[PDB]
């Protein structure tokens, strides 16, 4: 019941098939022309695909002989005539180049149909008499169109729509939202200015998904009568910011300021994007408030102070602040809070405090202080924070002191030190047992502590070193455990001593 | 066309300008006013596919000419406005350019 | 002003010869082309020639190529049309035309009173 | 080839004319310099249309001139009862071994001032 | 879903007020307008007011002032040398005057030789020329002058050559304007310009001030 | 500003940015023969008001748009060589090639 | 400050000039490729192709360039290449063969090979009449150089007047401009009196 | 009204050196049109300055004229042992009765 | 292109002489001419300039109605008669072309000058 014609190509439709075939896919064939007679034949089709042709002439009842097709696919055809569809649940019309104008003579009556697609075509506006006579439409799929144009009852010919597509279209100012049933909007890489909805409606509307992104959106839209949304994509646009949302996505905006009562109705938010603003002032001096956030990304802003409520932001797990300038902070800044896990502070130039203190924090697992220009570290940096993941790299001059890593021996993983420049290094490396990634590229090392025992270490990087000499007496611990080793870049000397040549072979990488 | 009518494209609006009343300034002396106009009318992006009709390149034509990721619809062709004002006692001529605006384009 | 005569026109016997003569005043030839017309009595008007400024290329009908010779004295400021061995068909009124420019293009600005050559066996 | 013209016409006075002189082989063209030519019956020729548009020195702007389909056609605006005449079209061509103008049979455009 | 259609008019009136207020005190480059306590109530000067008319009348960032320098007289034993044939006419400009109206020949943006041509029955064709100090003349520019039953003010962009003035240049330099001589055959200039008002030089520079 | 002042130096409000088009690669063609790509190029960055803070303000109007932005001012053109049927084609296309912005 | 993405804009920018080029061409979809020759591009193509690029609406204008009339014919005998001057003819049915009709014409531009100069020159065109005269179209100044240039006129009104006014051959003259106060003679040398061409861009007749 | 220069001075060679010209009454600007001429002992003077800018035709482009404050200046960039000689200045203006130039003390450049 | 002048010499004090300049070169009716005069052992004194034509002078204070310049163009000569002569006038007199029709451009060239003595 399913004959395969894709890598068939042809002028015409074939006469020769059975006619029980079910399921015809006559993708990559160069037809110009349909005609009932040939087509007729297969009464039993229930799927028919006809992409990517070059069909310019439909005829009225080609489409009638057949009760039982389905899952019509008439895209990518020269049609810029048809009958009604009785029994049709899928329709497709992409690439066919569809005006703003042939729609309403072309499309007769199909009570019956659940997806219609008319992407990829030339339609500029989507008149009330577009749509009709169509109460069943559960999938309209209407992007890479040029429509500009929305009458205020253009979709009211739809009473059951819940999904729409108007991605990749030039639809600029929109003022009125009244699609009830509506549960899926993507009006994303499009030019509007403005969202605005109704005022008091009747019902509460029951959209749940909503892309606004990459517009031209100048203010925070009024949402306060879309209750159900639990995705919202806003970058990409112009926010300038003067109940059941959880994903919210305001990158690539021009926020400089989150004012208080924008605070008070937000709850109930997991994930969140606001990376690569101009952000100034970011508190969260309300009790109660951000109760839930399981992400929050504040990376790529311009912030110089912040001040975080105790007890209020405590659910965080992800927080990136790499590219802020932030000047002077508390060091209970973060200890106040409950539960963070991951915490970056890039290109802040952020202290650590002897014991802004890191410490505090019994549930940290992840922090990188790169490009911090610190100076001398602290012994009591990490005395009682059980970290696993360290990034100090991108830090000339830095000092490291005695006992600088305080209580990582049993909790970190990885530690990176690139482009550092330590002429010499204070952390007892091989105890630290639970190590398996380091980075030492761009030092001035020579000499590394002896590896007495063998430990869990897998990524070692040695770049632009000073190591000449690598006796096996004092590095040869490891042995077993070392999956990938590099030595490119060490002024080593020829047969200095043997031991890297010996373990070469197994047990290392080059 | 479209100097006294709301539709949607990129066009110049008369706009006059009276210093004695619309700015309530009492130091130019002349000109009284003048048509400064603006520019109003949205210029959207329209998105591009391989193959597309050929009533909608006009859409191109006068909603894109210029190709810009992000289109305005800024002025074509300015014209310049001379005033006359009072710097303490003496009287002074000035050429202010780029005043008039007499055509907007989509860029 | 702007003046074209012509002459040596009249009757001869069939196969007979004449020597039409177009004198110009009022404008230069060595800026002109000079063409030669002719109009049968009534019957329409017949292109028969044309020469350019110097006088070295002509331009001829497929009815007279051959059998007629054009050309010019720009020294004497004359055009001549040397007509041999006439056939029964070439009487006619001949005119003498200035030309719009050096091309055979431009037209035939202004036309000469022509020359009535009649062509007859018969006697008087 | 030969210039194939229509043999006569007739015009209300003040009303507006079309002459039309094409090639029987062929398309007439602006390469087919068409040449418009008045003759008053016993009078000399007189250009009125040259380079399928332009008007010779003292031709009123009433006559006209340009390419119709695939010939040349002269029109008359409006049409004084002084133009009845013989109107010629000339046509430069390459004849035969050499390029040369012909004449078409012109129109006897008569007026019907009575 | 509904795209707007009605654009409120005095939302983008007003911004285009602020915004063309912030931009006349911008290129004037006040941060304040000016006080009208030490102006005169006077009707504007005669000087001024020519001034504004002739700016009026057509063929950086900032505001630039305009000032005109009205050619020197033709009864002056300057044009004695230089007489005004049927062939040319000259214009001679006191370049000191020049100096008080743009005080640095950086200062100068804009230049226009101004002159106004009376009633013109052929269309005629002129070549302005450029003085030097060894009495040659170098080209400068080529104007047609189509015919006309009316006076018209004419335009000749100069800026390069005034600017030359005021760096390097004397005191009485000037512009000669010819019909245009060809190869072939000799003319004149059939044209009339009033008193060989007279042509002026018309600047628009920067002021020192700003 | 034209593009000798930004291929070379970065500045930053808006000017012209590279972009080397190709007409395999970039866009996916067979049809355009000559030539194999363009420098295109375009308008990027911010521009601020005069009264807020140069060559770029020399056409500036902030009574004229609602926010100003900068566009090209200098649009060099394209020369295109492509097959119809079996018949070449040269055709000249206008303002192609970004060379100078300013903002309005 | 800094608030776009650099991808964005150049993905935007990329699909917008895809819409560009498809529009300014009128074309609804890329030409098939079908039909194409089995070779590389001819020589003429090539050549108008190089005198475009060279250095001297909206929708794209066909370009096409016809050459002039090479001087060894008839119509140079009348107009001798003097010292003052020289004549650049045209038959204008090749012309027309290149723009069928006047009103598509958009641009026609006279280009030139000058030589070398060592003194700079001031030179005029003219074009000329039926009845012997020249009426002035423009005036250059060209500076010095040590390489050959390539000299652009815009003479698109008179290209124009040429296709719908003009006989079969109508040119211009470059003479060395004279004042009133003597003669010059034109010291530029341009090859053959290639030879100076015609580049006409005009609409085409598909799209008319 | 007297034209003043300083009496004399002297330049290292191949360094920059500034002869200055002024008025005792009032500036001096363009339209007092400082000309600078170099005389050697003996010779008849040279013409190396006009209009403030402009250099005489065959003078070096070493000499630059500008208006330095309220006086004219005149520098020699890179001075070579040949440029000892007498610098003169000649002032434009409205001198008594009528209105013409009038020279300075000129400045006896010597080279070390 | 070269100026050559004549008539110094010895003048009594309260005297009278004529000097006299002729040029070659140039013309004399397309630019003005000036005298300049140098005191022996002293600056540069700018004396006299005439115009184009010859009607109208340009004189020094120190030495105006004392000093006559005059120009002849037809045979290209030159003229500063100094009547009334007193002591202090003795000086190498400078004949000079100047640059234009005009006091600007500058005395464009000089001649060698001759020497005028005043004394008993
Ligand atoms: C200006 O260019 C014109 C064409 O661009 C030139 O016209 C050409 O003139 C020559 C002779 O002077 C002709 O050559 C002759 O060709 C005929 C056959 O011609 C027929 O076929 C062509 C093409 O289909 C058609 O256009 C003609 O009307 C004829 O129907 C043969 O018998 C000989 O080979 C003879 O050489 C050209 O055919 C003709 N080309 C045309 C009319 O397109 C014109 O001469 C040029 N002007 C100057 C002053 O040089
Ligand atoms: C070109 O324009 C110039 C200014 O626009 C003209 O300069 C004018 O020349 C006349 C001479 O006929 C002066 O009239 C005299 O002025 C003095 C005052 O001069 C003051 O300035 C000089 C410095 O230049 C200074 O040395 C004096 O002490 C003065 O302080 C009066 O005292 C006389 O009585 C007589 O009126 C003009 O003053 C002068 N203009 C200016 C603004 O100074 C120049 O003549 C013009 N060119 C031509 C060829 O005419
Ligand atoms: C709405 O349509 C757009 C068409 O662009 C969809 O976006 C594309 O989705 C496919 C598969 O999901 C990706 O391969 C493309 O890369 C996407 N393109 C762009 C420009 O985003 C979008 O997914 C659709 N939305 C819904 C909800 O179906
Ligand atoms: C939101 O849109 C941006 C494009 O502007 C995209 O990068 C991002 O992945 C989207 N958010 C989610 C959750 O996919
Ligand atoms: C936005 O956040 C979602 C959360 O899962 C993530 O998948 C996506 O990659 C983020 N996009 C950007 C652009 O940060
Ligand atoms: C006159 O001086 C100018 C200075 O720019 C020079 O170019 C020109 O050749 C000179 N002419 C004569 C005849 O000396
Ligand atoms: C066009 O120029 C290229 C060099 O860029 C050259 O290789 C080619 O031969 C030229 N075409 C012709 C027809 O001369
Ligand atoms: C030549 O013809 C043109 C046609 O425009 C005319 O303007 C000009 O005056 C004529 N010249 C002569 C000398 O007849």
């Amino acid at each position: 019941k399913k004959v395969s014609c894709q890598v068939l190509g042809l002028l015409q439709v074939p006469s020769v098939l059975p006619p029980d075939t079910e399921t015809l896919d006559l993708s990559g064939n160069q037809l110009r022309s349909i005609l009932a007679s040939p087509l007729g034949f297969y009464t039993a089709l229930r799927h028919l695909d006809l992409s990517t042709n070059e069909i310019s002439f439909l005829q009225p009842g080609a489409f009638q002989a057949l009760t039982h097709l389905e899952h019509l696919s008439l895209a990518h055809n020269r049609l810029a005539g048809l009958g009604p569809l009785p029994r049709v649940t899928s329709l497709d019309l992409s690439g066919n180049s569809l005006y703003s104008g042939l729609l309403e003579r072309l499309l007769g009556e199909a009570p019956s149909l659940h997806t219609l697609s008319l992407a990829e075509n030339s339609l500029t506006r989507l008149t009330r008499h577009t749509f009709r006579d169509m109460p069943a439409l559960e999938q309209l799929d209407l992007h890479s169109n040029v429509l500009m144009d929305i009458e205020d009852g253009a979709f009211e010919g739809l009473p059951r729509l819940t999904h729409l597509n108007l991605s990749r279209n030039s639809l600029t100012c929109i003022s009125d939202f009244s699609l009830q049933q509506l549960r899926v909007l993507d009006l994303s890489c499009n030019s509007i200015e403005a969202f605005q909805t109704a005022s008091q409606p009747q019902a509460e509307f029951q959209l749940t998904w909503l892309d606004l992104r990459e517009n031209k959106l100048l203010h925070f839209p009024d949402l306060a009568a879309l209750p159900r949304l639990i995705y919202l994509n806003l970058s990409n646009n112009l926010i300038r910011l003067p109940s059941q949302l959880l994903n919210l996505d305001l990158s690539y905006n021009e926020i400089e300021l989150i004012p208080d009562s924008f605070l008070e109705h937000l709850t109930s938010l997991c994930f969140l994007n606001l990376s690569r603003n101009c952000l100034r002032t970011f508190e969260a001096r309300r009790l109660g408030s951000l109760p839930c956030l399981m992400l929050l990304d504040l990376s790529h802003n311009a912030l110089e102070t912040l001040e975080l409520g105790a007890r209020a932001l405590g659910s965080l797990r992800t927080l990136l602040l790499q590219g802020n300038a932030l000047r002077d902070l508390p060091p209970y800044t973060f200890a106040n809070l409950a539960s963070l896990q991951r915490l970056n502070l890039q290109g802040n130039r952020v202290s650590p405090c002897g014991g802004v203190a890191f410490s505090g924090i019994t549930s940290l697992r992840s922090l990188s202080l790169v490009d911090n220009e610190i100076e001398l570290l602290r012994a009591g940096a990490f005395l009682h924070t059980p970290l696993t993941e360290l990034d100090l790299s991108s830090n000339p001059g830095l000092e490291v002191a005695t006992g600088a890593l305080g209580g990582l021996e049993a909790s970190l993983e990885v530690l990176a030190l690139q482009g550092n420049g330590l002429m010499v290094l204070q952390v007892d490396l091989p105890c630290f047992i639970c190590l398996k990634r380091l980075n030492l590229a761009e030092n001035r090392l020579s000499h590394l502590p002896a590896w007495t025992q063998a430990v869990s270490l897998e990524v070692l990087d040695l770049r632009n070193n000073s190591f000449s000499l690598l006796p096996g007496s004092a590095m040869g611990g490891l042995e077993t455990s070392l999956r990938r080793l590099y030595l490119q870049g060490n002024p080593l000397s020829c047969c200095g001593n043997g031991w890297l040549a010996a373990q070469l072979h197994q047990g290392r990488v080059d | 066309y479209c100097f006294s009518s709301t539709e949607k494209n990129c066009c110049v609006r008369q706009l006059y300008i009276d210093f004695r009343k619309d700015l309530g300034w009492k130091w130019i002396h002349e000109p009284k006013g003048y048509h400064a106009n603006f520019c109003l009318g949205p210029c959207p992006y329209i998105w591009s596919l391989d193959t597309q009709y050929s009533k909608v390149l006009a859409l191109y034509n006068q909603h894109n000419p210029g190709a810009s990721a992000a289109p305005c619809c800024v002025p074509q062709a300015l014209e310049p406005l001379p005033i006359v004002y009072y710097v303490g006692r003496k009287p002074k001529v000035e050429q202010l350019s780029n005043m008039i605006v007499r055509s907007c384009k989509c860029s | 002003e702007l003046q074209l005569v012509e002459s040596g026109g009249g009757l001869v016997q069939p196969g007979g010869s004449l020597r039409l003569s177009c004198a110009a005043s009022g404008f230069t030839f060595d800026d002109y082309t000079m063409n030669w017309v002719r109009q049968a009595p009534g019957k329409g008007l017949e292109w028969v020639s044309a020469i350019r400024w110097n006088g070295v290329t002509t331009y001829y009908a497929e009815s007279m190529k051959g059998r007629f010779t054009v050309s010019r004295d720009n020294g004497q400021n004359t055009l001549y049309l040397q007509m041999n061995s006439l056939k029964a068909e070439d009487t006619a009124v001949y005119y003498c035309a200035k030309g719009g420019s050096i091309d055979l293009t431009y037209g035939m600005d202004y036309w000469g009173k022509g020359t009535l050559v009649t062509v007859s066996s018969a006697s008087t | 080839a030969v210039v194939t013209q229509e043999p006569s016409l007739s015009v209300s006075p003040g009303g507006t004319v079309t002459i039309t002189c094409g090639l029987s082989s062929g398309s007439v063209t602006r390469n087919n310099y068409p040449d418009w030519y008045q003759q008053t019956p016993g009078q000399a020729p007189r250009l009125l249309l040259y380079n399928t548009v332009a008007r010779h020195s003292g031709v009123p702007s009433r006559f006209s001139g340009s390419i119709s389909g695939n010939k040349a056609a002269l029109t008359i605006t409006g049409a004084q009862p002084e133009d009845e005449a013989g109107y010629y079209c000339a046509l430069y061509m390459y004849t035969g071994s050499n390029n040369g103008r012909v004449f078409g049979g012109g129109t006897l455009l008569t007026v019907l001032g009575q």
